[PDB]
RNA sequence: UGCGAAAGCAGUUGAAGACAAGUGCUUGUCGUUCGUUAUAAAUGGCCUCG
């Protein structure tokens, strides 16, 4: 009956190796210049520049090669190698694939196979008919080989042959022109630069000579490079400083040239073809192009996230490449790609995935290197032990929810994903973003946070929730107040309605409600009531204390009032609270900690069994129909008939859910549609012979009561989450931010010619 | 919802074809068009008596009669009012059968007798209808002929249906068109459906349907809104309109144990899936939609009671949730005797508030998946505890904890297969049964902690465990459910400062302010000044509940010369606790001539 | 944008007296005239002003006392002796009233934001009197 | 890249009426016993003053036209529909009609009765036909041709009737209110002289005003009751007024929200405007220096500034009114392809606004701190500051010079109830920060101890707070 | 860092290797490792199109 498929995309893939910098970019621009090429982690996708859309998708599943073969995308080229819209994937293994564009894939891809021993795959580059490819091999330092790769028609393999090595290789880029390389090594460290295919250039020197004395006197944060870029001629190297200093070297004579805007560590430098113009982002989230020619400096400022690399794309400089990195969202690493205009500044094209926030980090993602180790980001030392401590985390911890909250719109049918301080509003039909709007006050794109400043906590929207009918936004916001100060506990919470009308894309915020349920108070639940009640312009908000608080639109006063109130001062605090509303409206089922309570709607008070004990603490209460209730306390689930007043079916959830998830996730992992029946879902951890951090996960379509398992299937990884589209599928979010769906003549010659010509 | 008490309209007459009890139903029709949701009058026919009209309120009265022969019949009744050529009058339209020679087809029209008519109908009227707008009186025939007369009973029109030995016929307005559908009996249990629209021929066929399995010896008919409900051996079954397909099955198991033969049973409906089912003496209103028992009532003094007819409340559309029902009662005794009755039902709301927990219809914990990965039999317990002799509280303790590997005195996440409340209650019993005095075994300590304690036996908890302390202050901290009234009685009682603090800690807890306050006023006048003084004599969940104590007994009771203490007792915390709070937050926080003493 | 701030304690949907000046000035809605009256800051002309106001329109002097308090908390003071003997004085009517909650709203959320600053105001001056007292001995 | 965000810092019913802000208040040499409206444009309104009637351009608001004529004191200055004719009152009965602009020439004069004439007005519906009241208690139907002999002597008043009213779409009823506290009805067509029927205000009836077809407002007394003839009761009454009210107006479907508005004076200095959509429920008020005998309000279709009009026994008129290179211009009307991208440029920001976006923040909190700056901006950029993380920063760079604005304020600013949380947090930052630099200056140490007997008071008041409370939770 | 409510209740912050500086000894560091649930500070601030 049912049967699950992988629906939309995911993250943009990079290039993600620590050592190498200003080359993280791996998408390419046709020679054309008429369509952006970009691969993703599970896809590739080939977007015309001029009408910005996704002109062609290849996505991996569908090939029976690239589904076997996917590892990752290490370099795109244009064309193919081996011989017009044709082009050349290698990968990280050292799968050389030729595929096509503007057109159908082809299930016989011209497959090979590069022969590397206990080597990497790191980069390749040509200039002319000539390539050479460099390949990791391993003091926590990798090594790096310089090869030469020719394609022999006689025997069609792809032959390697050996050119050069470096030791310890720290940081490496390559030029724009991809001729040239700049490294450095610990042989404190020194620099060298080489010229690829050719002799021509052979430099190398000490560090030591660049730094300046007083950067010997200062801190490590002053002698600490964070970027490398190199000229494509080879004169002028640029070096970043995590302190914020530029240092533009020139070559000849090792002569030093101080730039110094910066006030946080530098992350992407790049150079013009000419030279005369330096692209350089950090932390600011603002671009600047030094004039080198009188050290002056334009600036592009508040950009969507801080830059991870720069660089020009373009015969004479026509467009600007940028990686964005949106550092806010500390669990995950949310990149997007943005195609700027250097004639105007204007984004003739930005890309970007589903970007969930996680309850906590998840695989091995770790923070941006900044001059402090902060909540956003790690210092110079962190690194090391933040990784160490983020692996023995996934490995001996037992809390390992990465539980994110989704929403899904009923009149489009468009995905919402609370985001840090914002909504991102994007389209699993399309597999493309179609807004991001923030819904809060704060430091949130007024300007770059740096320094301190990074330590502030933006507000956090914890719950976003659609009326049935679909026209009104409710939101639940909290502030976080600045550190030492004598206000630093008073967190305050918000609550705002909002409305749009169909036609446009941007919401409206309507009312704010400040500190509702009175002060320091949170708003651990909240439900939309059901179409009867109301016309579906109503809600009920729930907090840890028992309070249920009733909204409600009056037309008369034109917006939101507070329509009934029930404040039971109980003196306990719980945050495992649950609020179902039936159909027709008239019950109301609220469950606090152990006990699950039914209210009469219309007196909103106990109706006059009503209090129901549970064993444990109760996280979702919900009605599969009008009849039957499932109720799934922290160590069970029960399905119960209101009708009745007994229990069919029982299933015990302890084994698989004991400590793995904090009280209120399993609201938003479990789902449950109003005609055919509920879905459960559990992820478990792997192991061979310890905890691995791989994950597998098991979703159940279970019937109104549980009597049966409509069907019982598997997915590969940790689905953090679930929701019941309105139609009878399911949707599920997977912490590789993939999105899937679980659900039921003389004449012809002439004209042939004239077409050509 | 809820059902009045029957109060009698009339006593009906003893004649013969009446004294057959279970077709009494059969010799007497209630006319459609004056019983209704606002009409205060009912036209019945008593055949054999009479056709008589009835107001109800404000008290039952006879209004009008018209003699039928005590040999003739009546088979079908209706009456209306309206205007003909234009004064305002009434119509009714009777067809009475004579031994089945002849059947005659009636027309009255009083003022508001202006006129009588009567013609010779071909076969037995099953239904009538009058249309005042038109002036037409419709009539159905047994042999599948509806008949279209003027008020003269001057036949304007005539269709066949093309079949015979019609049985149900039902008259039903949708949009302000007039419908009706027709049932006649096939060979081997088939049935024709045909649905006909009231406009060259003003009776125009929509639909033409043949239902298999559809037997109407053993069945009771009647239809609402669109839906045909058919009552037969204990299962409702309820078909859509305009095809007439099954929609669901309803199974009653009231119905299933009655014997086939003695048992009487009417079924008329009363609003939006919601019908009347009278099983002899025993009134039911049933709610079709949610399956439950809305409202039961037995009428001790009568042997049977058989619906005649009920006004039908759309709920969806009306706000009124109050109708009347019309039936037959008899009466126990040698010579019984049968009465016409009217009773009040008030139907509800049509919500899932009057349906929980009021099913008609009358566990093991489960593995989630049937078959490298981490890891984050009651009777017979019974039968062994109930096999031990009397105060043997080692082997009590030790084959309960020991057969179900019970770990710790108290429970624990782990003995959750222990939580089936039908084990956990046997268990309650034998310790109670079993020991008795002051030695009680440590399995009730478990039990104590159970969360899913049966809520039986919370009451006087405290008063068993009053003897032992230790027993006592566990059942305050962790018992669950336990009454609010005890435990403020013992509060006011026990005079043990550790108690009261855990009992004052437990209230605010587990009850609000409302609910402590209403049940703390009846609390006597002298308790509270107990406890008040022991008060003069953590501690602001007790002021707190002080503060509860002096809303409750009210500025008028309050005795000036103790308050003199309390004063004077509150003003001295209040002084300390300011104190202790400026504490808390300490806590928590060049000259042109210098003369300097140089050391060399 | 026009979206309007409100706060969740909102229940408002859920000889020498000048006792006959107040009567008619609450009676007419006469803000001025209101105004005069309150000016006084004579307790003993206060007591005895609502001794002899009529219990009926006492009531509706606590929600005007609570209006003009939320306009002007600076007058909450000097407005607050009046609340008190409001309350004093006419406490049994009060108690003989179907809703009290929904009437005086506005009383119950001004009286409330002025405890919530009780707590901050000590640890204020707790910081503060230690430095006070550290140069006065100094 | 996006445009920097913009530093963020009653009823739309009251709103309407605060509008008419001017305020001129002119002085008769009696009082004013009765205004009117001209139904056309310019909408000049007549004023009766003593012996003579002024009327006042609506614009100019000043009199134009001065009808002196009239020897005794005068009772009326009603427009007709057209607004041609004017007709007026005098205590010796006679009744004149002038030619509006037109005051030396008399088009018509009867003498209604030896009494005084204090209701002359012209039948809306009918031209033909004018009303009279009079001292005699009867009150004369005359009409424009028929100058010698009235069509219609109602009469059944046994006290002084000064109220006549006709009813809109119904030219059938004739409405009269006597000082008997009767408002008597009359039907022209019939015979007449006798009441419809009878409805009793039980005080004497000041002005009787027609609302709607249905709906008859009668003002009279302490109170004005609203009466539906169709059911002949009174849906409504209102009696908020103190002293008797005397005259009464309503507007409809004017340009403010509402649709419609009632206007009733008080004889207590007050014009209060009521809503029929809402049960004719109290929504905005005025006071003037003494009793209020007449109101009026520019008429629908004023087209212009609209006016409010109170007329006082003094003889002081209160007027609010509401006021209401060749080819540069082509615009490429017939150009095919057309492009507009100019961007407005962003609204003046205030020079804290500028600092904040420049990083100022000490500048800013100086900005804070200047002579005429709103209480609240000083709030909002003061939150800012410490929204944005920057207290002890802005803090640094300071002495005593520069100190004192910020504590000056936090003196003030402490009392208040959305500050005090505020106050605390920056008071807090200066004293871990500037605690030596306070023991060497005198003038802080006496900012501080006023501090103490301020913030201590606070404490009381606070404290105070807490006690009130408990009462309230006793009494419910 | 664990748990919990937000308040809070409990518990941690170790060892080795290498380098620099000062005088084999002392101190400080680590794009080094093992194990535990485990101030900052290179004068350096955000564009233009009314």
């Amino acid at each position: 009956q049912y049967k699950l498929s992988v629906v939309s995309g995911g993250k943009p893939a990079l290039n993600n190796l620590s050592s190498v910098t200003g080359n993280k970019n791996i998408a390419r621009l046709s020679q054309d210049q008429r369509n952006y090429i970009i691969p993703f982690n599970n896809q590739i996708k080939v977007y015309s520049v001029e009408t910005r859309q996704c002109v062609k998708t290849l996505k991996f599943a569908n090939n029976s090669l690239l589904s076997g073969i996917f590892e990752s995308i290490v370099k795109i080229l244009l064309g193919d190698i081996t011989v017009a819209h044709l082009i050349t994937v290698f990968t990280n293994n050292g799968h050389v694939i030729v595929l096509n564009y503007k057109g159908k894939l082809v299930e016989s891809p011209k497959h090979f196979k590069i022969s590397l021993a206990d080597e990497k795959l790191a980069n390749v580059f040509h200039s002319e008919g000539n390539y050479r490819i460099l390949t990791t091999f391993k003091n926590s330092l990798q090594s790096y080989r310089l090869y030469a790769l020719t394609f022999d028609d006689a025997k069609k393999q792809f032959e390697v042959a050996h050119q050069a090595e470096w030791h310890n290789v720290i940081l490496s880029n390559i030029s724009s022109n991809g001729k040239l390389l700049a490294h450095m090594c610990k042989d404190h460290k020194s620099i060298s630069v080489v010229s690829l295919f050719d002799d021509s250039v052979n430099l190398s020197f000490p560090l030591g000579s660049i730094l300046s004395s007083q950067t010997q006197s200062l801190s490590y944060n002053t002698r600490y490079v964070s970027s490398m870029a190199i000229d494509n001629m080879g004169q002028q190297l640029a070096v970043g400083f995590a302190s914020g200093v530029i240092s533009i070297v020139s070559l000849a004579d090792l002569q030093i040239r101080l730039l110094k805007w910066h006030i946080d560590s530098v992350l992407s430098l790049s150079f013009s073809h000419d030279g005369s113009y330096l692209l350089s982002g950090g932390w600011e989230k603002v671009m600047s192009l030094w004039q080198l020619e009188t050290n002056s400096q334009q600036f592009l400022p508040r950009l969507n996230g801080i830059i991870i690399d720069c660089q020009v794309l373009g015969p004479q400089g026509n467009y600007y490449s940028l990686i964005l990195q949106m550092t806010e969202n500390n669990s995950n690493s949310d990149y997007q790609f943005l195609l700027l205009n250097a004639s105007d500044l204007t984004s003739k094209l930005s890309i970007n995935g589903p970007l969930p926030v996680f309850n906590s980090t998840i695989k091995h993602i770790q923070q941006p290197i900044s001059a402090m180790n902060t909540k956003n980001s790690n210092s110079i030392t962190s690194l090391n032990h933040s990784k160490k401590k983020q692996s023995r985390k996934l490995i001996k911890s037992r809390r390992q929810d990465f539980t994110t909250n989704v929403e899904i719109n009923p009149i489009n049918k468009n995905l919402y994903f609370p985001h840090i301080s914002a909504v991102q509003i994007f389209d699993f039909y399309k597999n493309e973003q179609v807004n991001y709007q923030y819904l809060t006050s704060g430091v949130n794109n007024s300007m770059g946070k740096v320094r301190f400043e990074l330590n502030l906590q933006d507000p956090i929207i914890t719950d976003l929730k659609f009326t049935k009918d679909g026209q009104w936004m409710i939101t639940y916001e909290i502030e976080y107040p600045p550190n030492d100060l004598l206000s630093s506990k008073d967190l305050t919470h918000i609550l705002k309605f909002w409305t749009k009308n169909d036609n446009e894309t941007n919401w409206n915020l309507k009312t704010k409600v400040i500190n509702p349920h009175g002060i320091s108070v949170p708003i651990t639940k909240i439900l939309p009531s059901p179409r009867s009640v109301n016309n579906s312009q109503g809600c009920l908000t729930a907090d840890n204390n028992g309070g249920l608080k009733f909204w409600s639109f009056d037309s008369h006063e034109s917006n939101w009032c507070l329509k009934k109130i029930s404040l039971p001062n109980f003196n306990h605090f719980s945050n495992s609270v649950s609020l179902a509303w039936s159909q027709d409206g008239s019950l109301i089922f609220h469950g606090f900690d152990d006990k699950l309570q039914i209210l009469d709607f219309d007196t909103f008070k106990k109706f006059e069994v009503s209090e129901f004990t549970l064993d444990s603490e109760i996280q979702t209460v919900k009605l599969i129909n009008d009849t039957n209730l499932i109720v799934a306390t922290r160590t069970t689930l029960n399905a119960i008939n209101l009708l009745r007043g007994q229990v069919i079916n029982s299933f015990d959830l302890y084994p698989f859910v004991n400590g793995v998830y904090k009280n209120g996730h399993m609201d938003r992992l479990i789902t449950c549609d109003e005609r055919t029946g509920n879905i459960a879902l559990v992820i478990n951890q792997q192991l061979t012979d310890v905890p691995t951090i791989n994950y597998k996960s098991r979703i159940i379509i279970f019937d109104s009561d549980l009597s049966t398992k409509l069907g019982n299937f598997t997915h590969h990884e940790y689905i953090s989450w679930i929701g019941w589209n309105y139609d009878t599928d399911f949707i599920f979010l997977d912490i590789e931010s993939t999105l899937g769906v679980v659900g039921t003549s003389n004449s012809d010659i002439f004209a042939e010619q004239l077409h050509k010509l | 919802p809820s059902l009045s008490q029957p109060f009698r309209l009339a006593t009906l007459p003893k004649i013969a074809s009446l004294s057959n009890f279970s077709l009494q139903a059969d010799y007497v029709q209630v006319a459609d068009g004056t019983f209704n949701e606002s009409t205060n009058n009912i036209t019945l026919g008593i055949s054999g008596s009479s056709i008589s009209q009835y107001i109800i309120n404000p008290t039952p009265k006879l209004t009008f009669d018209y003699p039928i022969p005590s040999t003739n019949i009546i088979t079908a009744c209706n009456a209306e009012k309206g205007q003909a050529n234009k004064r305002n009058v009434e119509i009714w339209a009777f067809g009475l059968m004579v031994n089945k020679g002849n059947y005659t087809l009636n027309v009255i029209t009083k003022a508001l007798f202006l006129s009588q008519y009567k013609i010779k109908a071909k076969a037995k009227v099953m239904s009538i209808k009058i249309d005042t707008k038109n002036s037409l009186v419709i009539a159905i025939l047994q042999n599948g002929l509806i008949e279209i007369f003027d008020f003269k009973l001057t036949l304007l029109h005539s269709f066949d249906i093309s079949y015979d030995n019609l049985k149900y016929a039902k008259w039903f307005t949708e949009n302000g068109t007039e419908y009706v559908f027709v049932l006649c009996p096939l060979q081997d249990d088939k049935v024709c459906y045909k649905l006909l629209e009231l406009t060259s021929s003003p009776i125009k066929e929509l639909s033409s349907t043949i239902i298999e399995g559809f037997s109407f010896e053993n069945s009771k008919l009647c239809y609402q809104f669109g839906k045909l409900y058919k009552l037969n051996q204990g299962k409702i079954y309820i078909y859509s309109l305009p095809h007439c397909q099954l929609q669901q099955v309803i199974e009653f198991p009231m119905v299933d144990k009655l014997s086939p033969g003695d048992d009487l049973i009417s079924f008329q409906p009363v609003s939006v899936n919601r019908v009347l089912l009278t099983v002899n003496n025993v009134i039911y209103l049933l709610d079709l939609l949610h399956c439950s028992t809305l409202s039961q009532r037995e009428l001790t003094h009568v042997k049977t009671f058989q619906l005649l007819k009920s006004a039908v409340i759309n709920s969806e559309k009306s706000h009124n949730s109050k109708t009347i029902a019309i039936g037959i009662s008899t009466k126990n005794g040698p010579n019984p005797t049968s009465s016409l009755e009217i009773i009040n039902i008030d139907v509800g709301t049509n919500t899932l508030k009057d349906s929980l927990g009021k099913s008609f219809q009358v566990v093991i914990l489960k593995p989630l998946f049937d078959d490298r990965v981490k890891c984050n039999h009651c009777n017979e317990v019974i039968e062994k505890l109930s096999a031990l002799q009397d105060n043997d509280i080692t082997s009590f303790d030790d084959i309960f904890f020991k057969e179900l590997k019970i770990k710790e005195e108290h429970y624990t996440e782990k003995d959750r297969y222990i939580s089936d409340p039908g084990f956990l209650n046997k268990v309650l019993d034998l310790i109670f049964g079993k020991f008795s005095g002051n030695d009680y075994p440590k399995t009730l300590t478990f039990l104590l902690t159970h969360p899913l304690f049966p809520l039986s036996r919370t009451r006087n908890l405290l008063s068993l465990l009053r003897d032992q302390p230790r027993l006592f202050k566990q059942a305050i901290v962790t018992c669950p459910n336990l009454p609010l009234n005890e435990l403020l009685e013992e509060l006011f009682s026990i005079r043990n400062r550790e108690l009261l603090l855990d009992i004052s800690f437990r209230i605010l807890q587990d009850f609000t302010r409302d609910s402590i306050k209403q049940e703390m006023k009846k609390l006597s006048k002298l308790d509270v000044q107990n406890f008040i003084e022991f008060i003069t004599s953590q501690s602001t969940q007790l002021f707190q509940l002080l503060s509860l104590v002096l809303d409750s007994i009210g500025l008028f009771s309050l005795e000036g010369a103790l308050l003199e203490n309390l004063t004077l007792y509150i003003d001295k915390q209040v002084e300390i606790a300011e104190r202790n709070t400026e504490l808390w937050n300490l806590i928590d926080t060049l000259p042109t001539y210098t003369m300097e003493y140089l050391d060399i | 944008g026009n979206a309007r701030v409100t706060s969740g304690d909102n229940f408002k949907h859920v000889t020498g007296t000048v006792t006959v000046i107040l009567s008619q000035a609450l009676q007419s809605n006469d803000h001025s005239l209101l105004e005069t009256v309150l000016n006084n800051r004579d307790e003993r002309v206060i007591r005895d002003t609502i001794f002899r106001l009529k219990p009926a329109l006492a009531v509706i002097l606590l929600e005007r006392l609570a209006e003009r308090i939320a306009r002007q908390t600076h007058r909450q003071g000097p407005l607050n002796v009046w609340v008190k003997w409001c309350l004093i004085i006419h406490g049994g009517y009060l108690v003989s009233i179907p809703n009290l909650m929904s009437t005086l709203s506005s009383l119950h959320s001004t009286l409330k934001r002025r405890s919530d600053l009780l707590p901050r105001l000590l640890a204020l001056d707790a910081r503060l009197d230690c430095t006070i007292n550290k140069f006065k001995t100094l | 890249s996006t445009a920097r965000p913009r530093i963020i810092t009653t009823t739309p019913e009251q709103r309407y009426w605060r509008q008419y802000t001017s305020a001129q208040l002119v002085k008769e040499h009696n009082s004013v016993t009765h205004i009117s409206f001209n139904p056309q444009h310019p909408h000049d309104f007549a004023v009766t003053s003593s012996t003579r009637v002024q009327i006042f351009s609506s614009r100019t608001r000043q009199v134009i036209k001065t009808f002196s004529r009239f020897k005794d004191v005068v009772y009326s200055a009603s427009f007709r529909s057209d607004g041609k004719l004017l007709c007026a009152g005098d205590a010796t009965g006679l009744v004149s009609v002038y030619d509006s602009y037109n005051p030396r020439t008399i088009l018509l004069s009867i003498n209604a009765s030896t009494h005084p004439t204090h209701v002359t007005k012209f039948h809306t519906q009918d031209n033909k036909i004018l009303a009279t009241a009079s001292d005699d208690r009867v009150t004369r139907l005359w009409d424009i041709s028929n100058a010698y002999e009235p069509q219609l002597e109602l009469t059944g008043a046994t006290d002084y009737v000064r109220t006549l009213s006709f009813i809109p779409a119904a030219p059938h009823l004739v409405a009269t209110g006597s000082y008997d506290g009767l408002i008597r009805l009359y039907d022209t067509r019939s015979s007449g002289s006798t009441p419809i029927y009878s409805l009793n205000h039980d005080q004497p009836v000041e002005n009787v005003i027609a609302v709607s077809p249905t709906q008859i407002v009668s003002c009279g007394g302490n109170n004005f009751k609203v009466w539906d003839l169709t059911s002949n009761k009174k849906l409504y009454e209102r009696g908020n007024f103190n002293k008797a009210v005397t005259c009464l107006d309503y507007v409809e479907n004017f340009d403010s929200p509402m649709q419609s508005a009632l206007i009733a004076s008080s004889l207590d200095g007050h014009v209060k405007v009521f809503d029929p959509l809402d049960n004719f429920q109290v929504k905005f008020g005025w006071k003037f220096s003494g009793p209020v005998l007449s109101c009026a309000v520019s008429p629908s279709t004023a087209q212009g500034n609209r006016h409010l009009v109170a007329g006082l026994s003094s003889g002081l008129l209160a007027i609010r009114t509401k006021k209401k290179m060749r080819g540069s211009e082509y615009q490429g009307d017939q150009e095919h392809i057309i492009h507009n991208d100019k961007v407005r440029s962003q609204r003046r920001m205030r020079a804290f606004e500028r600092n904040i976006n420049q990083f100022k923040w000490s500048e800013a909190l100086d900005n804070a701190f200047v002579p005429g700056m709103a209480k609240e901006l000083t709030l909002t950029v003061l939150q800012e500051l410490r929204k944005r993380g920057k207290v002890r920063v802005a803090l640094y760079g300071r002495d005593e010079s520069t100190l004192e604005p910020l504590l000056n304020w936090c003196l003030k600013g402490i009392e208040d109830v959305r500050s005090a949380s505020i106050v605390a947090d920056w008071v807090a930052v200066v004293l871990e920060l500037y605690g030596n630099t306070l023991e060497s200056s005198p003038v802080l140490q006496e900012l501080m101890i006023d501090l103490k007997t301020k913030v201590r008071h606070e404490i009381h008041k606070s404290k105070e707070a807490q006690r009130i409370e408990g009462m309230l939770q006793l009494l419910t």
